[PDB]
C-alpha cells in the first residue's frame, strides 16, 4: 500500500504506530523485571 | 599603414601571419632597443612595424636570418 | 461508463480512497478519513466561499 | 603547472584522505566575542591554513625562520593566506551512505549495475524491506527482496547461512561481491541466441556499462560513500558585514548539520540504543547527505531559516547563473567604460569620438609611466597626485598617449561580428561617445538613448589585431552575404536625390560648360539652379586591359547638379553612374562597382566623400515636412459612397434568402477591398506626378517635388503603405486573433479616426507589440544552440582531394525563376569539370574559384547545372579544406587556412531571427511560350486521342530557345492531357485537366466488363432513385464487410465476346485490374465503357515561421509522415490482422520480401505491383529527413534542409548563403552506427563517430582486413551537440549532472580541442592568430 511515501516522518511514525501503550501495570512489571536483572548481575 | 593595412596583407599573405610579424618586431623595436628601418615621423612602434613591413624590409624570413647573424656573432665572442 | 471503470463499491471505501490520495502513505483509518474529507470541502474554518 | 588534458574519475576512500589535510569534527564556526576560529570547527586555522599571513597564534615561531614548520602550541602553521583557498577536509561518516548522483539521475547507474528496479533499492535504503546477499543454501538467491516478516520466517527455520541485510550497507555489499567479467561474458552469449529488440539493446547498453567501467580501473564499491570531503573556507565565507552583522554561505549550514547528524549517530551507537532509533538517525544521516550534494532532488528541498530552499553544490554548477555560464565562458573586466552615444559627422570612417574624462580614467597606468619618463614626476604617488589635480602637463601626455592606440566599441546584444569594433579615437568633451553615422546600420543603433560600451587593448598583440583585423575600414562586406554594410542612408540620400534629380525650364537652359568646375561656380553664384538640364564637357577614364587609365573626353548632356557630383567620384568608373536620379539602390550600387573595380581605399575615401556631400546638399535643400503635403483625392467620398450603397444592396439582398452568411461576409471584403485599391491607386496618381511647367510655351508634365514623394521615392524613409495610410484609408483590420472584421477604417492619419476606429485599431497595435517583446527570446535561444553544434569546425587543410560534389540549379518552383545561378554558385568551387563539346564547347577547368568573369562566361554560354564543391561531402577529418569552402565572403578570395567557420555560421544563420515572422487548382496553365519536355511519364492513348498519364511523379517544364527551364509543374496521377510531348506550347494554354475532388481509375481499352468477387449485400448497397432510376454501386470495405464476404476482393474483368484476353506484347502479366475497396462504378454490371472513362471516383477531401526553421534544424518528425518504399520490386497487400494494413513487397530480383504495417485510417497511392525505386513516395504528407537520410542518401537530405530552410527567409527577403546551412547540416550529421562484424572493436549497435570509423576502416583496408560497415545518422541540434567527445564542451552547454555523471563513469578524458574548451581554461584559440601556435605544440607530440 506504500506510496512510495519518501517522507521521514511519515516512516517514523508509521513504525511507532505499532507499540501500543500499557500504563500503571507495566511500568511496574518491567521495572521489576530491570531490577532482577541487575540484582542477577 | 594608419588608416587600412591593406597593402601588408597582400604583401605576406594570411592576415594572422601579418599580426604575429609585426607584432614580433614590434616589440623588438620598443624593447629591445633597435633602430627603426623607415623614419619616425612620430608614430608608435605598431606602425613603424607595419610600414616596415609594407614596402618590403621586415619579413619573417628577414627577421630569423637577422637575430641567426645576432646570435652567432654573440656566441663568437 | 464512469460506474464501469469505477472501482470502489461503497462508502467507506470511497474515503479511504481519497484519504489514501490526499496523504500517501498512512494507513486510512474510519475516523481518519472522514475528518479529512469533511474538513477539506465542508468545514466553515477552512472552505469560504466569500 | 603546464598540462595537455583533463581527465575525470571516481573518488576512492583512500584518495578523498590523500586530498585531506585533517579531519572535521565539531559543527563550530567561530568564537562569538572574539572572532577568531574554533579548534576543530569548520574554520580551523590547524587544517585549512592560517588566518594571517606569516602569524601563528602564539607567535613564538615567526620571523620567517620557521618555513612550514608547525607551531605545536597553537597548531598554526606560519605560511601565507592564500592557503585557505586550496587545502579540503573530510569528514568520516559512521555509516556508508549512497551518492545521490549516481542513484536518481536517470538511468540510475546502480540500477544498471545490479539489474534491479529503481523502488526496489529505494525500499531496501530506507529500511523497509531485507535483501539477500548470500544464499548459499538453494532456498533463495541474490538480490532478492524479503519482506520484514518474511524474513522472520526464513531466518527461524534456516538460519546461519542465511545473510540479508538492508539499508545502503546492503547495496554496498552486493556492489562489492559482483564480479565483473562473468556477467561481461555471460551477456555476450546472451546476445548470441536471441534478439528480442527491446532485450537486445538493453543488453547492448548494460555491455557497454560493464565493459566500460572495467576498462576506466573503477570499482562499484565507491559508487557509496564513506569519507566525504570538505570544501575549502575561502570558498564558502563567512564575513563580518560593516553593520556589525554577519554575511555566510550556505554550504555552512548544510555541513553544520551534517556533521551533527553524524556525530549523534555516533553517540547513538556508543549507547546501545533500540533499532528503531538508530534507523531513524541513518535515515536522516542520509537525507543530509543527499541535500548537501543536490538540494531538492530527494523530493522536498531544505528550506533556509528564511522562506527559500538552501542552494548546494550541484546548484553551484549547473544553471544558467552556474559556474560555467557566469564566470569562465563570460566575466567583467578591467578598463572599461560605458556612456550614451551621439551622432558625429565630421568624423572620418576609423574614429570615433571619445570624453576627456572616460579616455583619462581608463588610459591610468600609461600615463603614469610616462610621466615618469619624461621626470614630470619623481615617483608615482606624485604621478597620482598630478592626475588627480589636473594639471595641464597630463592632458599633453594624454594626447601623446592615446594617439595611435585602437580602443574596441560594443553595443549589446552583439547579433554578429560586426557588433564590435576597433576605432582610433579623437578626444572631445562632453559625456557622450561620438559614433560615425555610416557605421549605424551594422550596430543596429539609432541615436535616442542607446549606449555603447568601449574596451581597450593592452599588449602589442592585441592592438594589431585591432588594427588588422577588428579596424572599422577592414569590414565593409557582410560574411554572411557578399554585399556591402557601408551603406548611405536617410539624409545622405536625400540630398544625393535632389542634388541628382532634374527640371523643366528653370534657370540655365542649354548653356553649355567647360567641366564641373564652371558648374559649381555657377550654381554657387545664384546664376544657374541644381536642376538646369545643360551640356558639360566630361573626361572619364577607363581600366586598360594591362590595367593602365586611358582617357577620354566628350560633350554630354546633364545637368549642373550631375556635373558637380561627378567632382568625387575616383577615377576609373564611367560616367554613367552618376547621369541619373539617384536613390538608395543606385548609390550601393555605386559603391559596389568603385569596389569590385578599384579595391579598398579608394572606396572608404569614395564613401567619406558621399556622406559629406549628401548632408551639406540635404541641408541646402531644406526640405521640410508640412500638412498640406499630404494631399487626399478628390473623388475618395465617391468611391467610399458607392461601395457603400453597393454593400447595402448586398445586405438587403441578404434577407430575401437568396444569400447565406458565408457568401455575405466573402462578398462583402471583397468589395471593401476592390474600394481599397482604387483609392489607393488614386491617390498616387494624384501624388506621384503631379505638376505641371510651362517649357517655354505650352504645358508640360512631370515628376512632382512634393517632399513626402521625394522621401517615399529616393528610397530614404518612406513606403508606399505608409503614404497609403497618411492619405489614402487605414484599410481593414483584424480581430484580436484571425477574423478580418467587416467594415474598414474609411479614416487616415490627416482626417483623424474616430473612437470606435481607434479601439479597433489598438487590437493589432498590441498584438505586433506583444509578438515583439517576446520573440527575441525565441531568437537568443535558437543562436545558443547552433553556435553551440558548430563550433569545432576551422579551416585546416587546403585540399581534402575528394571528387564528390552537389549538383546545383537554379529554383524553378512554381512559375517563376526565384534564383538564377550567380546568385547561387558566385564563389565556389567547381569539381569534376562539367564540359559540353557540341552546342556550346563548355569548358570549365578544374578546381576554379568562380569569379565575376567565370560567373558572366557562365551566363552567356546559358548553362543550368553545375556540379559544385561542398562542405558536406568534405573528407578532412576534424576540420574542412579551404577548396571544400569556397569563398572567405567578407574578405573576397580563397577563404584562408584556420579561420573559424561555424562560429561565423552559426551567428550569420540565427541574426536575422528577430525580423522573421513571430483555390483554383483545376489545371495547368503554360505562363510563356515554349516548348515542353516531361520527364518520368508513363502515357497511354485513348480513343478521343489524349495522352492518360499513370506514372506517380511525372513532372511538367518549359525548354526555351536557349535551352534552359523556366517553369515546371507536378501533374498528378491520372491526369488527362492536351498535348504530347516535343511541339511548342503557346502563353496561357492549359495543357492537363483532371477532376480535383476525386483520384479516378482511367480506362485504356474498350469491351465487355464483368463485376467479380462484388455480391450486392456483402460488398455493394443498392441505391434506388426517383422516377429517373439511375443506380449507383459502391464498394463496401472490409471493415463493414460481412464475415461471408471477407474473401471477395472486387475486380473488373475486361473481356471481349470469347473472354479471351489479349496479352500486352512481351509482357507476360495477366490483365487483372483488381481495384482496391470502394472502387465506385455507376454503371451496373454489363455496361460498356469506352477507353479514357472514369471507374471509381475517391474523393481527396504549415507553421511558416520561426518554429519552422527551429523544427527543420531540430530534426523533428511530423506527426503524420509520408511512407516511402524502401525496396524495389513489386507491391501487394496481405492478410489484414485486427485491421493492420499488411503491406508486402517482394522484389523482383531480390528473394527477401518485406513487410510494413500501415495504419487503417491512412490511404494508400498505389493499387499493386508497381515498380516502385528505393525511397517511393506512397503516401500523402509532410516528408522526414531520417527516412530522406535513410533512402536517398545524405545530399538528398542537405538539398531538403537548404531548400525548405530558405524558404522561411526568401519570404521575408532576407538573403543569406547557402554554404552556412550548409556547414550546419555537416555538423548535424556527425555520428554513425555501426551493422556488421568488422575486424576492430565494435559492436552490432554502437554508435560512434564517423571519422572514428573512417580512421579504423582505413587503417585495416591499408592492411586487406576488411572493416565494419556502418550507416550515417542524423541527430537533432541539442543531441548532437550533447553528444560530442568532450565532457567540458557538452557539461558547459546544458545537462550538468547528467553529462558529468556519464563521463565520471566513463573515465573519460578531455583533450582539449574546440575553442570552448580552451576558452574555459584560459589559453589561445585554435583559431586565427593563435592556430600557429597550438600547430608548434602538435608537432611537440613527435619529441614525445
Ligand atoms: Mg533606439
Ligand atoms: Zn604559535
Ligand atoms: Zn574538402
Amino acid at each position: 500500500e506504500i506510496g512510495r511515501t519518501t517522507d521521514p516522518v511519515r516512516m517514523y511514525m508509521r513504525e511507532m504506530g505499532t507499540v501500543e501503550l500499557l500504563t500503571r501495570e507495566g511500568e511496574i512489571d518491567i521495572a521489576k523485571r530491570i531490577e532482577d536483572g541487575i540484582n542477577q548481575v | 599603414a594608419r588608416v587600412t593595412v591593406q597593402d601588408a596583407v597582400e604583401k605576406i599573405g594570411n592576415r594572422f601571419d601579418l599580426v604575429l610579424v609585426a607584432a614580433r618586431r614590434a616589440r623588438q623595436m620598443q624593447v629591445g632597443g633597435k633602430d627603426p628601418l623607415v623614419p619616425e615621423e612620430n608614430d608608435k612602434t605598431t606602425v613603424i612595424a607595419l610600414r616596415e613591413i609594407e614596402e618590403g624590409l621586415i619579413n619573417n624570413q628577414i627577421l630569423d636570418v637577422r637575430e641567426r647573424q645576432e646570435q652567432q656573432e654573440q656566441e663568437a665572442a | 461508463e464512469t460506474l464501469r471503470v469505477d472501482p470502489t463499491n461503497d462508502r467507506l471505501s470511497a474515503l479511504v480512497e481519497i484519504y489514501r490520495m490526499m496523504r500517501p502513505g498512512e494507513p486510512p483509518t474510519r475516523e481518519a478519513a472522514e475528518s479529512l474529507f469533511e474538513n477539506l470541502f465542508f468545514s466553515e474554518d477552512r472552505y469560504d466561499l466569500s | 603547472e603546464e598540462f595537455d588534458a583533463i581527465k575525470i574519475a571516481l573518488a576512492s576512500p583512500d584518495m578523498i584522505r590523500s586530498w585531506s589535510f585533517g579531519e572535521v569534527k565539531k559543527p563550530e564556526t567561530i568564537n562569538y566575542r572574539t572572532f577568531k576560529p574554533e579548534r576543530d570547527g569548520l574554520f580551523c586555522a590547524r587544517i585549512f591554513g592560517p588566518v594571517k599571513d606569516y602569524e601563528c597564534l602564539c607567535g613564538k615561531y615567526k620571523r620567517l625562520k620557521h618555513r612550514g614548520v608547525i607551531c605545536e602550541k597553537c597548531g598554526v602553521e606560519v605560511t601565507q593566506t592564500k592557503v585557505r583557498r586550496e587545502r579540503m577536509g573530510h569528514i568520516e561518516l559512521a555509516s556508508p551512505t549512497a551518492h545521490i548522483w549516481f542513484l536518481k539521475s536517470l538511468p540510475s547507474r546502480i540500477g544498471l549495475l545490479l539489474d534491479m528496479p529503481l523502488r526496489d533499492i529505494e525500499r531496501v535504503l530506507y529500511f523497509e524491506s531485507y535483501v539477500v546477499i548470500e544464499g548459499g543454501m538453494t532456498n533463495l538467491e541474490r538480490q532478492q527482496i524479503l519482506t520484514e516478516e518474511q524474513y522472520l520466517d526464513a531466518l527461524e527455520e534456516f538460519g546461519d547461512e542465511f545473510d540479508a541485510k538492508m539499508g545502503a550497507e546492503a547495496i554496498q555489499a552486493l556492489l562489492k561481491s559482483m564480479d565483473l567479467e562473468q556477467e561481461c561474458e555471460q551477456l555476450r552469449e546472451e546476445l548470441n541466441e536471441t534478439n528480442s529488440e527491446t532485450k537486445r539493446k538493453k543488453l547492448t547498453k548494460r555491455i557497454k556499462l560493464l565493459e566500460a567501467f572495467v576498462q576506466s580501473g573503477n570499482k562499484p564499491e565507491w559508487m557509496i560513500l564513506t569519507v566525504l570531503p570538505v570544501l575549502p573556507p575561502d570558498l564558502r565565507p563567512l564575513v563580518p558585514l560593516d553593520g556589525g552583522r554577519f554575511a555566510t554561505s550556505d554550504l555552512n549550514d548544510l555541513y553544520r548539520r551534517v556533521i551533527n547528524r553524524n556525530n549523534r549517530l555516533k553517540r547513538l551507537l556508543d549507547l546501545a540504543a533500540p533499532d528503531i532509533i538508530v534507523r531513524n538517525e541513518k535515515r536522516m544521516l542520509q537525507e543530509a547527505v543527499d541535500a548537501l550534494l543536490d538540494n531538492g532532488r530527494r523530493g522536498r528541498a531544505i528550506t533556509g531559516s528564511n522562506k527559500r530552499p538552501l542552494k548546494s553544490l550541484a546548484d553551484m554548477i549547473k544553471g544558467k547563473q552556474g559556474r560555467f555560464r557566469q564566470n569562465l565562458l563570460g566575466k567583467r573586466v578591467d578598463y572599461s567604460g560605458r556612456s550614451v552615444i551621439t551622432v558625429g559627422p565630421y568624423l572620418r570612417l576609423h574614429q570615433c569620438g571619445l570624453p576627456k574624462k572616460m579616455a583619462l580614467e581608463l588610459f591610468k597606468p600609461f600615463i603614469y609611466g610616462k610621466l615618469e619618463l619624461r621626470g614630470l614626476a619623481t615617483t608615482i604617488k606624485a604621478a597620482k597626485k598630478m592626475v588627480e589635480r589636473e594639471e595641464a602637463v597630463v592632458w599633453d601626455i594624454l594626447d601623446e598617449v592615446i594617439r595611435e592606440h585602437p580602443v574596441l566599441l560594443n553595443r549589446a546584444p552583439t547579433l554578429h561580428r560586426l557588433g564590435i569594433q576597433a576605432f582610433e579615437p579623437v578626444l572631445i568633451e562632453g559625456k557622450a561617445i561620438q559614433l560615425h553615422p555610416l557605421v549605424c546600420a551594422a550596430y543596429n543603433a539609432d541615436f535616442d538613448g542607446d549606449q555603447m560600451a568601449v574596451h581597450v587593448p593592452l599588449t602589442l598583440e592585441a592592438q594589431l589585431e585591432a588594427r588588422a583585423l577588428m579596424m572599422s575600414t577592414n569590414n565593409i562586406l557582410s560574411p554572411a552575404n557578399g554585399e556591402p554594410i557601408i551603406v548611405p542612408s536617410q539624409d545622405v540620400v536625400l540630398g544625393l536625390y535632389y542634388m541628382t534629380r532634374d527640371c523643366v525650364n528653370a534657370k540655365g537652359e542649354g548653356m553649355v560648360l567647360t567641366g564641373p568646375k564652371e558648374a559649381e561656380r555657377l550654381y554657387r553664384s545664384g546664376l544657374a539652379s541644381l536642376h538646369a538640364r545643360v551640356k558639360v564637357r566630361i573626361t572619364e577614364y577607363e581600366k586598360d586591359a594591362n590595367g593602365e587609365l586611358v582617357a577620354k573626353t566628350s560633350l554630354k548632356d546633364t545637368t549642373v547638379g550631375r556635373a558637380i557630383l561627378w567632382m568625387i567620384v575616383p577615377k576609373g568608373l564611367p560616367y554613367s553612374i552618376v547621369n541619373q536620379a539617384l536613390g538608395k539602390k543606385a548609390i550601393s550600387k555605386m559603391l559596389n562597382t568603385c569596389y569590385r573595380i578599384l579595391g579598398l581605399k579608394p572606396t572608404v575615401i569614395f564613401a567619406d566623400q558621399i556622406m559629406y556631400t549628401g548632408f551639406a546638399y540635404a541641408a541646402r535643400s531644406g526640405a521640410s515636412v508640412g500638412i498640406d503635403d499630404m494631399v487626399i483625392p478628390e473623388k475618395k467620398h465617391e468611391i467610399i459612397s458607392e461601395a457603400e450603397a453597393e454593400v447595402a444592396e448586398i445586405q438587403e439582398q441578404f434577407q430575401s434568402g437568396l444569400v447565406t452568411a458565408g457568401e455575405r461576409y466573402n462578398k462583402v471584403i471583397d468589395i471593401w477591398a476592390a474600394a481599397n485599391d482604387r483609392v489607393s491607386k488614386a491617390m498616387m496618381d494624384n501624388l506621384q506626378t503631379e505638376t505641371v511647367i510651362n517649357r517655354d510655351g505650352q504645358e508640360e508634365k512631370q515628376v512632382s517635388f512634393n517632399s513626402i514623394y521625394m522621401m517615399a521615392d529616393s528610397g530614404a524613409r518612406g513606403s508606399a503603405a505608409q503614404i497609403r495610410q497618411l492619405a489614402g484609408m487605414r484599410g481593414l483590420m483584424a480581430k484580436p486573433d484571425g477574423s478580418i472584421i467587416e467594415t474598414p477604417i474609411t479614416a487616415n492619419f490627416r482626417e483623424g479616426l474616430n473612437v470606435l476606429q481607434y479601439f479597433i485599431s489598438t487590437h493589432g497595435a498590441r498584438k505586433g507589440l506583444a509578438d515583439t517583446a517576446l520573440k527575441t527570446a525565441n531568437s537568443g535561444y535558437l543562436t545558443r544552440r547552433l553556435v553551440d553544434v558548430a563550433q569545432d569546425l576551422v579551416v585546416t587543410e587546403d585540399d581534402c582531394g575528394t571528387h564528390e560534389g552537389i549538383m546545383m540549379t537554379p529554383v524553378i518552383e512554381g512559375g517563376d525563376v526565384k534564383e538564377p545561378l550567380r546568385d547561387r554558385v558566385l564563389g565556389r568551387v567547381t569539381a569534376e569539370d562539367v564540359l559540353k563539346p557540341g552546342t556550346a564547347d563548355i569548358l570549365v577547368p578544374r578546381n576554379t574559384l568562380l569569379h565575376e568573369q567565370w560567373c558572366d562566361l557562365l551566363e552567356e554560354n546559358s548553362v543550368d547545372a553545375v556540379k559544385v564543391r561542398s562542405v558536406v561531402s568534405c573528407d578532412t577529418d576534424f576540420g574542412v579544406c579551404a577548396h571544400c569552402y569556397g569563398r572567405d565572403l567578407a574578405r573576397g578570395h580563397i577563404i584562408n587556412k584556420g579561420e573559424a567557420i561555424g562560429v561565423i555560421a552559426a551567428q550569420s544563420i540565427g541574426e536575422p531571427g528577430t525580423q522573421l515572422t513571430m483555390a483554383a487548382e483545376s489545371s495547368i496553365q503554360v505562363k510563356n511560350k515554349g516548348s515542353i519536355k516531361l520527364s518520368n511519364v508513363k502515357s497511354v492513348v485513348n480513343s478521343s486521342g489524349k495522352l492518360v498519364i499513370t506514372s506517380r511523379n511525372t513532372e511538367l517544364k518549359l525548354i526555351d530557345e536557349f535551352g534552359r527551364t523556366k517553369e515546371s509543374y507536378k501533374v498528378p496521377y491520372g491526369a488527362v492531357l492536351a498535348k504530347g510531348d516535343g511541339e511548342q506550347v503557346a502563353g496561357g494554354e492549359t495543357v492537363a485537366n483532371w477532376d480535383p475532388h476525386t483520384m479516378p481509375v482511367i480506362t485504356e481499352v474498350s469491351g465487355f466488363v464483368r463485376f467479380t468477387d462484388m455480391i450486392d449485400g456483402q460488398t455493394i448497397t443498392r441505391q434506388t432513385d426517383e422516377l429517373t432510376g439511375l443506380s449507383s454501386l459502391v464498394v463496401l470495405d472490409s471493415a463493414e464487410r460481412t464475415a461471408g464476404g471477407k474473401d471477395l476482393r472486387p475486380a473488373l474483368k475486361i473481356v471481349d465476346a470469347q473472354g479471351n484476353d489479349v496479352l500486352i506484347p512481351g509482357t507476360d502479366m495477366p490483365a487483372q485490374y483488381f481495384l482496391p475497396g470502394k472502387a465506385i462504378v455507376q454503371l451496373e454490371d454489363g455496361v460498356q465503357i469506352s477507353s479514357g472513362d472514369t471507374l471509381a471516383r475517391i474523393p481527396q477531401e504549415i507553421t511558416g515561421g520561426l518554429p519552422r526553421v527551429a523544427d527543420l534544424f531540430e530534426a523533428r518528425r511530423p506527426k503524420e509522415p509520408a511512407i516511402l518504399a524502401e525496396i524495389s520490386g513489386i507491391v501487394s497487400f496481405g492478410k489484414e490482422t485486427k485491421g493492420k494494413r499488411r503491406l508486402v513487397i517482394t522484389p523482383v530480383d531480390g528473394s527477401d520480401p518485406y513487410e510494413e504495417m500501415i495504419p487503417k485510417w491512412r490511404q494508400l497511392n498505389v493499387f499493386e505491383g508497381e515498380r516502385v525505386e528505393r525511397g517511393d513516395v506512397i503516401s500523402d504528407g509532410p516528408e522526414a529527413p531520417h527516412d530522406i537520410l535513410r533512402l536517398r542518401g545524405v545530399h538528398a537530405v542537405t538539398r531538403y534542409i537548404v531548400n525548405e530552410v530558405q524558404d522561411v527567409y526568401r519570404l521575408q527577403g532576407v538573403k543569406i548563403n547557402d554554404k552556412h546551412i550548409e556547414v550546419i547540416v555537416r555538423q548535424m550529421l556527425r555520428k554513425a552506427t555501426i551493422v556488421n562484424a568488422g575486424s576492430s572493436d565494435f559492436l552490432e549497435g554502437e554508435q560512434v563517430e564517423y571519422s572514428r570509423v573512417k580512421i579504423a576502416n582505413r587503417e585495416l583496408e591499408a592492411n586487406g582486413k576488411v572493416g565494419a560497415t556502418y550507416s550515417r545518422d542524423l541527430l537533432g541540434i541539442t543531441k548532437a551537440s550533447l553528444a560530442t567527445e568532450s565532457f567540458i564542451s557538452a557539461a558547459s552547454f546544458q545537462e550538468t549532472t547528467r553529462v558529468l555523471t556519464e563521463a565520471a563513469v566513463a573515465g573519460k578524458r578531455d583533450e582539449l580541442r574546440g575553442l570552448k574548451e580552451n576558452v574555459i581554461v584560459g589559453r589561445l584559440i585554435p583559431a586565427g592568430t593563435g592556430y600557429a601556435y597550438h600547430q608548434d605544440r602538435m608537432r611537440r607530440r613527435a619529441a614525445g
